[PDB]
């Protein structure tokens, strides 16, 4: 209750530096489980307008525009992108409620006073209340804008979902001694309650609405032309289909290397093969896997985890010095004898991710971590599962692997270790659509969190239903 | 009271353990819980030494403890005795921090020096006898208030921010010698203590004069100095006739803020517990009167 | 370039079994004859700052 009132009075207090209207919401487990309620660290949340442009960059336009580089040396933007990424999500204040309650019951049991159109109860296991600003860029609000939230725990995972402003404002907008702030927000109370989903209709969440809100008072107008929704859907397209255009950039790699070559695939996987075998089913295999690969890739497929650390902002000046590494010049005897010695060059196993498709019975891995090392004795490369066990998949014969290594090198690997490689091309996504759909989570400092960068943090925070909570 | 502790060993103490324990006589020592009889475990603050929780878990600890000055060992017996308040002792000062005389002085965990050493002593199986630094005031109270200042800056802050700031908090210069505070973690106590600190200040804020709040202004229309220059420049990048003059609303006014900067001076001072006046010119010892 | 300073300067070209006899001499070596006579004893060289 009480994160409700301060986020409207801080809203007030912002209001004419900001033009963003207070928007309390309340999340339960139809948004989130008891473990991501109870071990929730940040709430962030971002607003895009009618064109799909966020409200933190330029007003007119971004040089984030331009195309992504494919180059390690350029991280598609460095730094500078990052914190144009960084500047457009807004942090919220929310408190958990982790113990079961019906919400109208716990509202009343405040101070608040409740006179909703009908009285149904909902009831809930936990909740978690925050407030959301969404941007009236003006004394002016469109239906067409879309307002995202960010829901992220302490390992630094997020969950995005959007939806966009007219859902919220469906209802709302189409019907529009001395005293203190907080006893008339207390009494004159609640009278709305309303359930919004998301645009793609996979969580839902209740819209709180005070009737001492200093929203009432603005009296501020609201429109939703067609054509403003018409575009703001195809910037939502754009939006969501940022990970399917790599996989079919991907996928058409594959098939121009595969008519490039001819067919010939050499062997670039360790594995023992025999002339005396039905090559040309394994060749109908591959078929099926590829087709079947397409048919189950998802956002969580190898491409995507193995982009992601690339966009963080230390990947840019590393790999620069990786390259000052490799090409340094040989050292003379003066260096070897007196110098210090040289640095350590890149550890002989590498970390990768890569897609396991199996035909038989109709199942492709997505997220898979592997540990890749080439072999002394022929250059070859031994795909080792992370507690250092040789991966069995390369001798089955009804599956297919893809794996992508860290510089974004893709191959396309065949029962007995036949293989096409290629690179991963970047260019066909604008720098800020991957930039702002991937970019890893960078925390600021908390609660019960060390100053000093790298240390081992204590026991992680949380706020718990099961025990008496401690103070 | 108590006035005297029996610390029983359970490790024999070798002839080197026992020298070392005798030079250490007159040294402070602290106690968790004020009994007559102790065992060695709970002398010393290696009780509690946790650097994964942070500087702020064990001073808060430590100002809770009962100090004792180190009297003669005997067999397997170390005899504490309790100073009492008013009464002239010899301390030690196992601190690398100087003391001039006149001091008045406070107990701290001890900060990273920068040779590393630190002299580790009386290193019984995996025990040991981690003293803490009796320190003089202005030193006591400038680590509060850069530890005060690191949780209250470094607050939804990145680490990238965050980094070359909090490096430059760390460190202390103190006559001439270099100190750095080994862990400054964002504790619920620190939260705590911030909370307090935000609040003292909204009162200060609201219930400061008209006077209170523009003396400055007048000042630098009237006068010019260097001291003025350095007070202007840290309100320059947010930068007449009274209409009231009351004296007794100035009066209620003033006690009350003097009230509320009490609340916020009491998040940086500490406890004095000593005060010296003698200080041995090789600066090993002193002579204090206890406080408390 | 390097010829001709050589020439100017009066030095030779360096003679050193490059690799091994380079190590050994970063290791410390003794490189230079003496001259067929001497009248005013050790040669006291100066150090041009």
């Amino acid at each position: 209750m009480e994160t409700h009132l301060y986020s409207d009075l801080a809203f007030e207090a912002r209001f004419a530096d900001d033009e963003q209207l207070p928007l309390h919401l309340v999340l339960d487990q139809e948004v989130l489980s008891n473990e991501e309620a109870e071990t929730l660290r940040y709430v962030y949340y971002r607003n895009v307008d009618s064109a799909g442009r966020s409200t933190g960059r330029a007003p007119g336009g971004d040089e984030d525009d331009a195309p992504a580089s494919d180059d390690a040396e350029d991280a598609v933007g460095g730094d500078r992108a990052f914190d144009r990424e960084r500047r457009t999500w807004q942090r919220a204040c929310f408190r958990v409620l982790p113990r079961p309650l019906e919400l109208l019951d716990y509202l009343r049991q405040s101070g608040l006073t409740v006179t909703l159109e009908k009285e149904q109860r909902v009831r809930m296991f936990y909740a978690v209340f925050t407030t959301l600003g969404l941007r009236c860029p003006d004394n002016r609000l469109s239906g067409a804008q879309t307002l995202h939230l960010r829901l992220v725990w302490p390992d630094g995972s997020y969950r995005d979902w959007e939806f966009l402003a007219r859902d919220l404002l469906r209802e709302e907008m189409e019907a529009n001694d001395e005293v203190a702030r907080t006893d008339e927000w207390k009494g004159a109370g609640v009278s709305r309650l309303r359930e919004v989903w998301d645009v793609q209709h996979r969580v839902r969440l209740r819209v709180l609405w005070y009737v001492n809100s200093f929203w009432r008072s603005r009296e501020l107008s609201y429109d939703d032309h067609e054509v403003e929704l018409y575009r703001a859907l195809d910037a939502y397209r754009a939006r969501i289909a940022v990970e399917y255009v790599l996989i079919r950039a991907v996928r058409d790699e594959i098939y121009a290397v595969l008519r490039r070559d001819g067919g010939a695939l050499p062997q670039r996987f360790a594995c023992h093969v025999s002339r005396n075998m039905s090559w040309r089913v394994v060749w109908e295999l591959c078929r099926h896997a590829l087709a079947l690969w397409m048919d189950w890739a998802d956002v969580r497929s190898c491409i995507i985890k193995a982009l992601t650390p690339r966009l963080s902002r230390g990947a840019a000046a590393a790999a620069q010095r990786a390259r000052r590494q490799r090409e340094r010049s040989a050292p003379k005897p003066q260096e070897l004898l007196f110098g210090p010695r040289n640095e350590s060059g890149p550890p002989a196993e590498q970390t990768w991710y890569a897609d396991v498709v199996r035909c038989v019975r109709a199942q492709v891995d997505l997220g898979v971590e592997v540990r890749a090392a080439r072999c002394p004795r022929t250059g070859l490369w031994i795909v080792r599962d992370r507690r250092g066990r040789l991966r069995r998949w390369l001798s089955q014969p009804e599956v297919c692997v893809l794996y992508v290594t860290p510089d974004l090198d893709f191959y396309w690997v065949l029962p007995g270790g036949f293989a096409v490689s290629s690179r991963v091309t970047l260019h066909g996504l604008a720098q800020r659509a991957l930039r702002d759909r991937f970019q890893n989570f960078e925390a600021v400092l908390a609660r019960g969190m060390h100053v000093e960068a790298g240390r081992q943090e204590p026991e992680t925070p949380r706020v718990s239903g099961r025990r008496l909570p401690f103070d | 009271m108590e006035a005297n502790i029996f610390c029983t060993f359970d490790h024999k103490l070798s002839i080197a353990d026992v020298g070392k324990l005798t030079k250490l006589v007159a040294a402070v020592v602290p106690i968790p819980q004020r009994l007559h009889l102790i065992k060695h475990y709970q002398l010393g603050l290696h009780q509690f030494v946790d650097h994964t929780r942070g500087y702020v878990r064990l001073r808060g600890l430590l100002r809770n403890m009962t100090l004792t000055l180190m009297r003669r060992v005997e067999g397997n017996q170390i005899l504490l005795h309790v100073p009492t308040h008013g009464l002239l002792y010899t301390v030690l000062n196992t601190g690398p921090v100087t003391w001039e005389k006149g001091d008045a002085l406070c107990v701290l965990p001890p900060l990273f020096h920068g040779p590393l050493a630190r002299e580790n002593l009386l290193t019984l199986g995996q025990w040991e006898l981690v003293l803490p630094w009796i320190v003089p005031m202005p030193l006591a109270l400038e680590i509060n208030q850069r530890l005060l200042i690191m949780g209250l800056f470094s607050l939804d802050r990145s680490y990238e921010e965050v980094k070359a700031a909090v490096q430059q908090l760390q460190t202390i210069t103190f006559r001439d010698a270099t100190f750095t505070i080994p862990d400054p973690v964002i504790d619920q106590h620190l939260l705590i203590d911030m909370k307090t600190a935000c609040l003292s200040m909204s009162m200060v804020a609201n219930l400061a004069s008209e006077l209170t709040m523009t003396y400055v202004r007048k000042l630098a229309l009237e006068d010019s100095s260097m001291l003025l220059v350095k007070c202007q420049e840290l309100l320059m990048r947010l930068d007449a006739r009274p209409q009231h003059v009351s004296p007794d609303d100035e009066i209620a006014r003033l006690s009350a803020l003097f009230v509320m900067l009490r609340q916020l001076d009491d998040l940086i001072r500490e406890q004095v517990v000593f005060t010296v006046c003698d200080v041995s010119p090789d600066n090993k010892s002193a002579t204090c009167i206890f406080k408390g | 370039v390097d010829r001709w300073i050589r020439h100017a300067a009066g030095v030779e070209r360096p003679q050193l079994l490059d690799t091994e006899t380079i190590s050994m001499l970063t290791f410390g070596s003794m490189s230079e004859r003496n001259a067929a006579a001497t009248v005013h004893g050790q040669k006291a060289a100066c150090e041009l700052i």
